[PDB]
């Protein structure tokens, strides 16, 4: 099967700057009638892949003319003349000249922006959940940049590492930031035994962590 | 223009078959296109499965040998996927996608349908309100949230105020543990608007036919 190799794996680009990414195929993609079945696609966060370029060099239907495909034979390039935040996502190449048809592994376009500290919010277990046996404490770390961040949980000032589950959003095209949710799950009985709960976020916008806490049984 | 939509069961037991439908609107399936099935695994990995074209001719990936059938019903303007002998390795988002036969142009994909291959039981979620602590409501914005816990399989849908509240929302990828998923969502509004303008998270879990509309009540007197 034809191997489609994309590089780089990821690219970070400031809004208004160009981008270029490469797709190299293990066999030539020209066919016996002069057509090159090479497409580029973009998959935006939470969407299906969508058309961009086809026939190697042709803009597909309705696609912004900021996208240009070039190349022939085995070596293809996608250029964006000036990046917009909504261009972020994973760009794929695809070949339809040689059965079975194959896709590249994807190049992720990230938008570079100014640093932003997270907004940190902590939430106690709901009364409804406490009637059930379990107790989840949730911390949101929202709208930060760059994407690396660390969260630490404390119960009555002591670090708790077990029972924590984290989840991360993809980059937002509206403000080019990232967000994270961390949930600490305990039994209802262990939660009701302790008093203070703390979420600490460490990020490069500040030298000391951002700390949000509550006491159980206080509003 | 052509529009595609997948449908079919989202949870399949190991060793049985997945059976999906693509409904095409805006174009006849007997004209111009190749009608493809493509699946996406965790990791940006896309696999072409096969097509049936406008004349009924088919082709499929040798990676799926003997397991795949792609068919059509022209009276319904639909085409179909059957994949038998499934295993957990077939858990993927399945897409239908039409590309023109002549040039590969005009590619149009459905929204995708998750198929989970698992023996685990369907379980409806509990939807818990995340009400802000008093001390974090005195600023110019306030964050609230919703915790959707203990469901299987994916997906759920989650909106705020019936989709009328869409800015300032972060809905996070679900986490799986012990064959159950947990998802959270946050929403941030101008603090002076709350609690005068209520905020409700609307959760639906189609696989269990369950909906929860949970209004977020302040901590403190309500």
């Amino acid at each position: 099967d034809v191997v489609m190799t994309q590089s780089p794996k990821t690219i970070s680009v400031t809004i208004g700057q160009p981008a270029s990414i490469s797709c190299k195929s293990s066999q030539r993609l020209l066919n016996s009638n002069g057509k090159t079945f090479l497409n580029w696609l973009l998959q935006r966060p939470g969407q299906s892949p969508k058309r961009l370029i086809y026939l190697g060099t042709k803009l597909d239907s309705g696609v912004p003319d900021r996208f240009t495909g070039s190349g022939s034979g085995t070596d293809f390039t996608l250029k964006i003349s000036r990046v917009e935040a909504e261009d972020l996502g994973v760009y794929y190449c695809w070949q339809g000249t040689h059965f079975p048809y194959t896709f590249g592994g994807g190049t992720k376009l990230e938008i570079k922006r100014a640093d932003a500290a997270p907004t940190v919010s902590i939430f106690p277990p709901s009364s409804e959940q406490l009637t059930s046996g379990g107790a989840s404490v949730v911390c949101f770390l929202n709208n930060f940049y760059p994407k690396d961040i660390n969260v630490k949980w404390k119960i009555d000032g002591s670090e708790r590492q077990n029972g924590v589950l984290n989840s991360w959003t993809d980059q937002d095209s509206k403000d080019s930031t990232y967000s994270m949710s961390s949930t600490l799950t305990l039994t209802k009985d262990e939660y009701e035994r302790h008093n203070s709960y703390t979420c600490e976020a460490t990020h490069k916008t500040s030298t000391s962590p951002i700390v949000k806490s509550f006491n159980r049984n206080e509003c | 223009r052509v529009q595609l939509q997948q449908s079919g069961p989202g949870l399949v037991k190991p060793s049985q078959s997945l059976s999906l439908t693509c409904t095409v609107t805006g174009y006849s399936i007997t004209s111009d296109f190749a009608w493809n099935w493509i699946r996406q695994f965790p990791g940006n990995k896309l696999e072409w499965m096969g097509y049936i074209n406008y004349s009924g001719f088919t082709s499929h990936n040798p990676s799926l040998k003997s397991r795949i059938s792609i068919t059509r019903d022209t009276s319904k303007n639909q085409f179909f996927l059957q994949l038998n002998s499934v295993t957990t390795e077939d858990t993927a988002t399945y897409y239908c996608a039409g590309l023109l036969w002549y040039d590969g142009g005009a590619g149009s994909w459905g929204q995708g349908t998750l198929v989970t291959v698992s023996a685990a039981k369907t379980t409806a979620p509990s939807v818990y309100p995340l009400a802000p602590v008093c001390g974090d409501t005195t600023g110019s914005s306030v964050t609230l949230g919703c915790l959707v816990k203990g469901y299987f399989p994916e997906p759920v849908t989650l909106t705020w105020n019936s989709g009328s509240l869409s800015s300032g929302v972060h809905t996070f990828p679900a986490v799986l543990q012990s064959d159950l998923y947990t998802l959270s969502s946050s929403v941030t509004v101008t603090s002076s608007t709350w609690p005068s303008q209520s905020i409700t998270c609307n959760v639906a879990h189609p696989a269990s036919s369950t909906k929860v509309d949970k209004k977020i009540e302040p901590r403190g007197p309500t």
